[PDB]
Order: C-alpha cells, then structure tokens, then sequence
C-alpha cells in the first residue's frame, strides 16, 4: 500500500492509504469514509489535470507521497 | 619702532611748517593764485602740504623697499663710503624727514628760474634752522647729535652745489621731491622712464617698481591725479636731460653721431629745433628702441590711468572735492590717509601672490571628516569601547596614530559642527567611564590630574542644574586654566608633545572638536580685527622665526609693470609660519597688556583680521580686568602671512621682545593635500561588520527555501479553475497570481536575478486579496504570504552580500545601491526589528555621500599655470647659472653649497605645485623637475669635490 | 615682607605678607584689599603661574618684587 | 731628498724620491707605492696645486717636507 495526499481550497489535507490500480471513483469513496464527502460532488485535480473515475492512479502516473487537489462540484455529478 | 606715520616729533615739525610757511598764502606774483576744491581753499596746490608730506612717505617707502632689496641677494649702489640706501637708520631717517618738511617752505612763487630757485631754497634752509633753533632743547640732545648735524641737512635744503648723489640723505630728499611731479607732467612715459632709471641706480629695479607702484596709491589716498602709461602713446617724446627732443629725417632714422669703437652711437639730442624732411620721434618709437626695450620694464606695457571702477567724469569729481582740500590743509588727516595706503600696499601684494578666495566661510566636510565625527560620536556615546592602548568598535581596532592622524588631517572646526548637544552631554558619561591621568606639557615635576574624576565633580558643584548651555562654557573654562589639560591638548594637537599616553591622545582628539563646537555656539560677540598671542621661546629659535619672516616680507613687493608674484609665492610657501597657530584652538587676547606685561612674552603674534576670516570665538566673560580671550581654530585655507617684524623693548627677564604682525589671507593655495580614506576606510569596515551580524542572524532565524510550497500553489491555481468560484477569482489566479509564482520559481531556482527583485514587486497587495470576499482565498493568501517571505528572504540576503561586497572594495556608492534593494515592510515584514540596525546603516551612507570635494585650482587655472612656468623658468635659470659657476677659492664654493641647499628646497615646491595643479587618474608628469633634480645631483658632487680640494689647499697654505 | 601684585586695569596694589604662607592666603589678602574672590583670580610671576598651596619660598619670591593678577572667570 | 705626502683622512705616508720630478712622472710615482690609481690627482704643497710641465725643482720643494695629496 502507498499513501497519497488530498487537499481542499478550504485548507484541510486528507491522508489516504491506497494501492496503485485503484480507480478515481474508488479513491473518491475512500475520501467519503475519511471526511464525509459524497463521491457525487467530487472533482479530483492533479498536475492541472482532472481525473475521471474510470482510470487508475497508475494511468495518471500518481505515485507515493504525491499531492492532489479536491474540488466540490455541485449541480453536477 | 620709528615711523613717519606715528612720530609726533616728526609730525609736530610738519605742523610747524604748515602753520607758518606752507599754509600761508603765496606772496609771490607768478601762479601764486589760490586754489579751490569743493568750496574749500588751498593756497599752494602744487607745493603745499600734500606735496612735502608725500615726499616724506617716499623716504619711508624707498628706505623700506631698499631694506627689502638687501634682504634679497641684491647689491645696491654704494656711495663714496660703502653705504647704501638700505644702510639708512631710523634716527637718520627722522632727521631726513624733519629736514624734508621745510624743503618747500621758502617758496613764495611758483616761478622756476635759477634766481628764484636760489632764493626760495635760501629761505627754506633758514626756516629749518629757525625751527631747530626754537626747539633745540628737545632736538639737539637726542633727535640730533650736534649743530654740525643740523647744518648738514640745512646745507642740503639750500643746494648751493648741484650734487644730489652725494649721500643717502641727499639722494632721498632730492628724488622724493622730483618723483612727486609724476602727477602733473605730460609725457608720462618720458618722465617715468627717466625717474625709474634714476632710482634703479641706487635702490634696484624691483624695489623701484614697488616705489612708483605704492606711489600711485599715495596719489589716490591724497586725491591727486594718477597718470596712465600708454606704450602706444603717439605724442612727441620729450628728452628729460634738459628739454630736448629726438629727430628722424629723410630715411626713417633717428639722428646720430659716431665716435670711436662704438659703431652707431647715441642720439643727437636736437634741442627743440625747427626742421625740414625731418620729424620728431614719438614716445612709442622711443619705447620700442633697442636701448629702452632691454632696460625699461614698461616697454610694451600699459598702466590704466585715473581710477578703476569709475568713469573719467565721476573721477574728476573725486579730484575736485573737500578731501583734496582737507589733505592740503589737515596734517593729521593727510598722515592717516597715506598711513593706511602704505599699510594696504603691504597686504594686497600677498593676495596677488596666490589665487583668489571667494567667501570667508569655513569649508564643507569631506568623506573623512564625516566618518570621523561619527566615530567620535560613538566613543562619547559608548565609552565602554575605550581600552588601555586602543579603541574597539564593530570589530575595528583604532590605535594611537589614527587619532593623531585625525587631529592632523581633519578640519576639527568642521568636525565640531557635525556634533550636537547630545554629544556634549556624553562628556559626563565619557568622564565617568574614565579615571585616568592627564599630564603637564613639560614641567615633569607636576601633579598629575585625574581627568574623569575632575570633570564629574566639576559639574556637580558648578553645574548644579546640568544646563547643557553651561556645560559648553565649563568645557571652554576647563580649556582656559588648568595647564594640566590645555598643555597636553595643545602639545598633542600640534604633534609637538612628548611622552603622551593613549588616553591623552584619544581625549584630545575628542575634546578638540567638542570645544570648538562649544565656542561656536557660545560666542555671540563680534569678531575682532586685531588679536595678540604670546609664546615663550629661546632667543635662538626666535632668531630663525625672524629670518623666515624676513624672507616673506622681503620678496613680496607691490607691482608696477613686471609681476614678481611667483617669487613671493615661493618664499611664502617656503618659510610659512601659519602652521604654528593651527590644528588647535589657539588662545589669543584683544588687549596687548596681557601678553607684554602679565605673561612677559618674548614673542608676540599680532594677527590682523580685517576681512573677518579666521572666525574667532569669545572665551569667558570680558570686562575691565579680564583676559579678554578669543579662541581661534585656524581654517585650513587661511594663512597668517607676516607684514612687519618689529623689536619692542625687553621682557622682565632682560631678553628682547619681538612682535610679528601677521595678516590673514584666504586662498585655495593653502589647503593641505591629504590622501582621503584615513577615517572613512576603517568606518566602512565597521559598518560591514555591523551588517555581517544582521545577515548572519537573518540567515538562520528564518530560513530554508521550501520549493514544494510553490508547486502546490501553482497546482491549486490550475485547480481553482473548476471550482465554481468567481469568474474573476479564476482569472486572478490564472492571470495575475499565476505568472508571479512563475517568475518566483525561476528566480529562486536559477541563481539570484533581478527577477527575484521584480517578481517580489508583482505580488498582489493585501488590498487586492481582500476584494475577493472571504473564502478559500484566505487559504490562498497564507500560502502566498509564505511564498513572499521566501523570495523576500533571498533578495534581502543577496543585497546584504552585494553591499558587503561593495564596502570591501570601498564603492560606498555601490553599497548604497544594494541597500536600496532591500524591500520595506509589506513586501518584507518577516524579519524582526533588526530592520533598525539595517536602516541605521543606509543612513550612515546617506550621510557619507553628502561629501563635498572642495577645489584647489579654484579658478585661475591661468594664475596657477602661468605662475608655475615662471617658477620653473626661474629655478632652472638659477640652477644653470650655478651650473657654470667659477669656483676660484673656498668662499665661492661655500656660497655654492648654500645655493644648492636653497635650490633643493625650491624644486620640491616646484614638485608640489605640479601635484596640486594636476587633475585626473593617471601618472603625474614630473618630466621637467626630473631634469632639474638631476642637475642638482650633478652640482652637488661638483661642489663637494671642489670643496675638499679647497679645504686641503688651505691647510697646505697654513704650513 | 612686602610684595606687589599688579592688574591689567593699570593700578598697582601694595601687600604685606610673609615668605611663609600659601598662595591661597596671599590670594585672600588681595581679596580683602579690593574685594575680589580668590576663585576668579590667577597670580602670575615672571610670566609663570603661581599655584595655591605652594609657598612663596617654593617659587623663590622675594621682597619688593611684582606679581601680575588677572581675572579668569567662568563662561556663564 | 726625502718627502712626505699626506691626506686629510688621517694617514701619514712616506715616499722616497730626490730631485728633478715633474707632475707627469709624479702622477705615475704615487701609483707604484700603494697600488692606488692616479687618474686624477691634485698636488698640494704651499697651498698651491701643481700643474704638469713644471719641474719639482720649480717651486723649490725640499727634503723632509710634507705634502697633502687629494684626488
Ligand atoms: N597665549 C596667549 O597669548 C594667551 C593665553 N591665554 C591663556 O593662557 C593659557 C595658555 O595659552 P598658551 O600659553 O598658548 O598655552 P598653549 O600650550 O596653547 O601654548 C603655550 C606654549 O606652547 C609653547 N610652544 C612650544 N612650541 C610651540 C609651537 N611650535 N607652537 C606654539 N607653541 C609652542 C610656547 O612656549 C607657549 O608658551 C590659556 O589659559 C589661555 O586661555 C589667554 C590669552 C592669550
């Protein structure tokens, strides 16, 4: 297992322990357990790039100790 | 001590001649009419009182210039006995003048023929004899020796025989009378050339030019006509040997007749003649003559007539006015008028010798004095830094010689102005920290005084209030008296002290500028015109002062045609006595009685100060029985140039008392050439050490340069694009904040650059951030602020280095540039109040840049340049004249060695004038004084060899 | 013994004093004669300054000699 | 004849010659005694400097006299 970091504009960092191959949708649910955020209202951003739920972390070449930018998308899923 | 202008015995004799003969109407027929000037009557305008009065001044004048001439190597014309005009004594000159008063008393008419001539001079010799006869009880004992004497001068007034060359008494009285005719006769060139050649035979060429020079000033002082001298005067020349003329006929050639072994010979003074064809010779034709051009200075020259500064209309008014009448009538007034004119002609020639001054004002601080006053200030502020043999500040060790250099090169009056009352108050703190011992200047058997303990207790009792104004008076009071203080302070200041401790040299260096400041603030009295200063010196050391003083008085002469300025310049630069009253707050009085009587001084410095330069400040309170003291810190471009050197009686100890009268003269030629850096260079290293502490502390108190925090705020900016935040906020981070982090990344990562300095400026203000309401922008700011303090911390660190790099290689200008880099406040307020220790430094250099570079070739590049050419030409013509010198005996060789001894001194003057008139940054050209110095070394061994030859030939002879 | 002290003012003063005695005492004698405070006056002899506490014998002062008194007061 | 030639330096020297001499030979004669060069010697006796061409018989120089020769 590897650990990655998720940030919010509000100012809180979230720490997640996950293995590569996990999907973005899968990582979103992991956020759900940690910080009570609905996967329906999440946009994951990495290196100026928006992550789609079908692709694994390995596809975006996300690696251990990396940082992500979580944004809340309302009025949309 | 004798002088025409101050001898009542001589003036009384003049009053007599006026009341009885000169002041009475002309009972003659021819031209005896009364003259009116401004509504006042003068019975005899041509040969009245102003006439016989001037003539006496001439005698005074010609004898002075004569004695000056002999003080130069000049050989005056001898009479039947080996005496010259310069051998005339004060007593003999008094007899001459008293005789000279009645020399025109016998006049009844203005008639000019031989019969009338004998008669009037017949009457004149009697009038003299009558006056002497009346007052024989007061004259014949002391003023004269016997009746024989009186008959000698009475015989001269008669002039039965036509001799005028017989003796000094004769030459003076006759020339003095005839030269006063310059103001009336109408071919000025013809007459002047004549009267010049006459006097040149007895007195000398330079001495004569001084005479007619100071003679023009006597005319202006007595309101008589000053004629011009026009080289191009086309009026008919008049031969003065009688009333003949010169003639040129047919071929444009002057008539002549040729005797044996003379080739072409002297001109046929055709008397006045009627001719043709034939034409009379003009003044210019005469002046351009090969005979005249090589013997008369005035050939090719021009002297402007009348008065300079007024048209000839308003000049005519000045001639026809009351003072013209008061002069011909008032004997006291007439003497004063000449007196001041003569005394004036002793100063002006000194002014002309050097380049002009501007205003009297004291100078402005240079780099070194600015930095100097800073050091002194901190010493008084933080006495803790004072040690047993050095003072330590910001890691810089300031030894003894430094504070000596500070006293030697720094206008301490000027450094004193840069100090304040706070610096005065630090005397108390300075004196508390000190409990050290001041010693006496000489008097080794004297009680040492604890200076720290003395000062403090001095203020407790005397300064109960602690009033700052008073403190200054007390400091000044401490200056006067207490010879355990001023003896050491003055002896140290002028670098003529012995066995002085570091604490004594240090405190002098400090107390000097402070005392000066105290004097400037205190003294609200008008600057005196005349001050007196007494010193105690060996009669033999005073002997050397009189020689140096006589050198300058001898070579400075009023001008007529030829300019003898360069030489006066040289002699004054060689014997100057000014640096005896400088470098310290020398004390002086305004009442003579204090130096003569109370202190019994053998040497007195009378310092004339009419132009108000030499600003002197009062000391203590003046009154009836007070010292009436004034302190003087001699300005560095002002010199005290001797005008007269008089012997005045003796002291209580039997030795003669000499009174030198000096005259303050301000000129850039007197400013000392000091290499800068002596006080500022240590001061720069001081500030560099002070920044080294601020840099070090900042380098480790707030630190590290996290790179990742930039990357995140760059990722967040691109991330807030899909945030459902404002339309402007997404544009503010992408367009405004985006590029800032862009450049901030390049700067930090790649070296330093002005990129870091410029990017730091592109950072949005707190105002722009607040206008984004409240939200996740707050979380953006603290990220941004974290980044600013990253760029800022770097730029502030590179500026301290690049500045410290400056200071190491001086470039105080370049240092300040960097410190203008450091950000202020909102751009940088993450470093504590060592911002104070940093702004304090930029403030130190803001003041060091306020330097003034005062100029020494202040104009008169022509004077400085021209003057140099004369000197080098002169000195080279003196060396080449000694180069081929016949050395027959031992005497000629002895004369040569002392010559070479003097030439050696001259050439160095030549050297410094090269240095002081040179501008730029390159090798100072010495190519000319090189060829001279080599000639010197040649005629140094030539003499030294030829010397042993003669000393040997002498012992040989003696066996 | 008899000594003389003179002033810049132009008047001579006559004093009766012993070769014994200090200078402050001699200074005091001048104070009484002409009402001048010893603190404000400095006595000079042969161009040399006499210090108080020192006897006349130390400076080799003798009868009928003359001294030179000058007034040196503080600034104020 | 016996003669003496001295210098101010402080050393007295004794030289042996009898009569006839002229400066040209005398210049060489001083050379021989102390191995000192006579490139430019000035003759001193009776306060006068001796010129080449005149004999020692001239000037009446005599036995046991002292001279002061300096270069
Ligand atoms: N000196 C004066 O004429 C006057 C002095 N005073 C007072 O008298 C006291 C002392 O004044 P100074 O006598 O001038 O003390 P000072 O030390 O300034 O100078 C005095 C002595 O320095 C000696 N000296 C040795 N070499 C010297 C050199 N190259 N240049 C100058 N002086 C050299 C002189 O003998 C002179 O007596 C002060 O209290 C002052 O207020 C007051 C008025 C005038």
């Amino acid at each position: 297992h590897m650990q990655i970091f998720v940030k919010t504009l509000t100012g809180k960092t979230i720490t997640l322990e996950v293995e590569p191959s996990d999907t973005i949708e899968n990582v979103k649910a992991k956020i759900q357990d940690k910080e009570g955020i609905p996967p329906d209202q999440q946009r994951l951003i990495f290196a100026g790039k928006q992550l789609e739920d079908g692709r694994t972390l390995s596809d975006y070449n996300i690696q251990k100790e990396s940082t992500l930018h979580l944004v809340l998308r309302l009025r949309g899923g | 001590g004798f002088s025409l202008y101050t001898d009542d015995t001589v003036k009384a004799a003049a009053q007599y001649a006026y009341d009885n003969y000169l002041g009475k109407p002309y009972t003659g027929s021819v031209e005896s009419a009364p003259a009116n000037f401004g509504g006042r009557m003068v019975y005899r305008q041509h040969h009245g009182l102003s006439h016989t009065l001037r003539t006496m001044a001439y005698a005074e004048l010609i004898v002075e210039e004569a004695r000056k001439a002999k003080l130069r190597g000049e050989t005056l014309g001898k009479f039947k006995d080996g005496r010259t005009i310069a051998d005339v004594t004060p007593q003999e000159l008094k007899k001459i003048m008293i005789a000279q008063a009645f020399f025109v008393a016998g006049r009844d008419d203005e008639a000019s023929d031989a019969k009338n001539y004998q008669k009037y001079h017949e009457q004149s010799r009697d009038a003299f004899l009558k006056y002497v006869k009346d007052n024989e009880s007061t004259l014949i004992p002391d003023v004269f020796k016997d009746q024989e004497d009186v008959n000698f001068y009475a015989r001269v007034i008669e002039d039965k025989s036509h001799d005028w060359e017989s003796t000094p008494a004769h030459v003076l009285i006759n020339q003095g009378h005839m030269v006063d005719l310059v103001r009336v006769k109408q071919p000025p060139e013809s007459f002047l050339q004549r009267y010049f050649s006459s006097m040149q035979r007895w007195i000398g060429s330079q001495a004569t030019e001084a005479v007619f020079g100071i003679q023009r000033q006597f005319f202006h002082a007595t309101y008589e006509v000053v004629a011009g001298f026009d080289s191009d005067n086309k009026e008919p020349h008049l031969v003065v040997s009688g009333l003949g003329r010169y003639v040129i006929g047919e071929d444009g050639q002057p008539i002549r007749e040729a005797p044996k072994k003379g080739q072409k010979e002297g001109d046929l003074k055709v008397f006045p003649q009627t001719y043709k064809n034939e034409r009379l010779m003009r003044v210019d034709e005469f002046l351009k003559l090969p005979e005249i051009q090589n013997t008369f200075p005035g050939s090719g020259k021009h002297l402007q007539g009348g008065m300079p500064g007024m048209n000839e209309m308003d000049y005519w008014n000045r001639l026809n006015s009351l003072n013209r009448a008061r002069c011909e009538n008032d004997v006291d007034f007439c003497l004063k008028q000449l007196q001041t004119a003569h005394d004036k002609a002793k100063i002006e020639p000194i002014k002309q010798a050097f380049q002009s001054s501007k205003g009297k004002e004291r100078r402005q601080p240079n780099v070194d004095e600015i930095a100097a006053a800073r050091i002194i200030q901190q010493i008084l502020a933080n006495p803790d830094c004072i040690h047993d043999d050095h003072v330590l500040i910001n890691g810089q060790k300031l030894e003894q010689q430094f504070f000596r250099d500070l006293l030697a090169k720094c206008e301490m009056a000027v450094v004193g102005s840069l100090l304040n009352d706070t610096d005065i108050g630090n005397i108390d703190t300075l004196m508390r920290h000190e409990k050290d011992t001041e010693f006496h200047s000489t008097n080794p058997e004297a009680v040492p005084v604890k200076i720290g303990e003395y000062w403090i207790n001095d203020q407790r009792i005397n300064n109960s209030s602690g009033n700052i104004t008073q403190k200054k008076h007390d400091l000044i009071f401490l200056m006067q008296n207490d010879a355990w203080y001023f003896s050491r302070v003055n002896a140290i200041a002028q670098n003529r002290d012995k066995g002085s401790t570091f604490k004594e040299v240090l405190i002098t260096t400090l107390m000097t500028p402070l005392t000066s400041k105290a004097l400037v603030d205190t003294s609200q009295a008008k600057p005196p015109t005349r001050l007196f200063r007494g010193l105690n010196l060996s009669e033999e050391f005073t002997k050397g002062l009189i020689d140096q003083a006589n050198a300058m008085i001898a070579n400075t002469t009023e001008r007529l045609f030829t300019d003898h300025s360069p030489e006066a310049f040289k002699q004054i630069k060689l014997n100057d006595l000014s640096k005896m009253s400088g470098r310290t707050n020398a004390s002086t009085t305004t009442e003579i009685k204090l130096v003569k009587e109370t202190w019994d001084s053998n040497v007195i410095f009378e310092m004339l100060d009419p132009d108000g330069l030499l600003h002197s400040k009062q000391v203590g309170r003046h009154g009836e029985g007070t010292e009436s003291e004034f302190s003087v810190y001699l300005p560095e471009d002002v010199a005290l140039v001797p005008v007269k050197v008089t012997l005045d009686g003796k002291t209580q100890k039997g030795e003669n008392r000499y009174v030198f009268t000096f005259v303050a003269v301000k000129s850039p030629d007197f400013t000392p050439r000091h290499e800068s850096g002596y006080a500022v260079e240590p001061f720069l290293r001081m500030q560099a050490a002070k920044l080294a502490e601020v840099k070090s502390s900042i380098e480790k108190a707030q630190r590290a340069p996290d790179l990742e925090t930039i990357f995140n705020l760059q990722n967040e900016v691109e991330a807030v694009q899909y945030s459902h935040l404002s339309t402007g906020y997404k544009n503010f981070l992408k367009n405004t904040v985006g590029p800032v982090l862009e450049n901030s990344l390049s700067g930090l990562m790649e070296s330093d650059t002005d990129t870091l300095s410029k990017a730091l400026a592109a950072f949005p203000s707190d105002t722009q951030w607040s206008a984004f309401n409240f939200e996740e922008a707050r979380q953006a700011k603290r990220q941004m602020d974290a980044i600013k303090q990253m760029v800022g911390n770097k730029v502030v660190l590179d500026a301290l280095t690049q500045c410290q790099d400056a200071l190491e290689k001086q470039n105080i200008a370049g240092a300040l540039d960097a410190l203008k880099k450091i950000p202020s406040e909102k751009e940088m307020g993450t470093i504590r109040r060592e911002l104070r220790e940093q702004i304090q430094s930029a403030r130190q250099e803001l003041e060091s840049l306020q330097r003034a570079v005062v100029t020494p070739v202040v104009t008169d590049e022509k004077k400085v340049r021209e003057r140099y050419d004369a000197l080098i030409e002169n000195t080279s013509k003196k060396i080449t004249e000694l180069e081929t010198g016949k050395l027959p005996n031992l005497d000629a060789v002895k004369k040569g060695i002392s010559n070479l001894s003097n030439l050696k001194q001259e050439v160095t003057v030549l050297r410094n004038e090269k240095i002081r008139m040179h501008v730029g940054t390159d090798k100072v050209d010495f190519s000319d004084v090189e060829k001279l110095e080599q000639q010197i070394q040649v005629i140094d061994t030539k003499l030294a060899d030829a010397y042993l030859l003669e000393v040997t030939k002498q012992i040989s002879a003696l066996e």
